[PDB]
C-alpha cells in the first residue's frame, strides 16, 4: 500500500526538471522583450521631435 | 544575467545527474542484496 501510495504521489523529477527548464528560459526572454518593447515609444517620439 | 541562466541550466543538468542518483542509490541497494544473499549462503 505504501508503494501505491507513492506511485500516487511521487512524481518524475526528470520531467519536473524539464518544465521549470523552458520556464526558466522563457522567462528571461520575457523580461528583456518587455525591455525592449519599451523602446517603440521612446523612438516614434524621437520621431516626432 | 547569461552566465547564471547558465550555471542553473548546469543545474538542471547536476539534477538530471540527480536522475542517475536515484539510478546509483538502486545499483547501491542491489548490490547490498547480492552480499546479503551471498552470505546467507554460507
Amino acid at each position: 500500500l505504501t508503494s501505491a501510495r507513492s506511485r500516487i504521489e511521487d512524481s518524475d523529477y526528470a520531467t519536473e526538471v524539464s518544465n521549470m527548464s523552458r520556464a526558466q528560459i522563457l522567462q528571461q526572454a520575457g523580461t528583456s522583450v518587455l525591455a525592449q518593447a519599451n523602446q517603440v515609444p521612446q523612438n516614434v517620439l524621437s520621431l516626432l521631435r | 544575467s547569461n552566465l547564471p541562466l547558465d550555471q542553473l541550466l548546469t543545474d538542471l543538468t547536476k539534477n538530471e545527474k540527480g536522475r542517475l542518483t536515484p539510478i546509483t542509490k538502486q545499483q547501491s541497494a542491489n548490490s547490498a542484496k547480492l552480499t546479503a544473499y551471498g552470505t546467507l549462503k554460507s
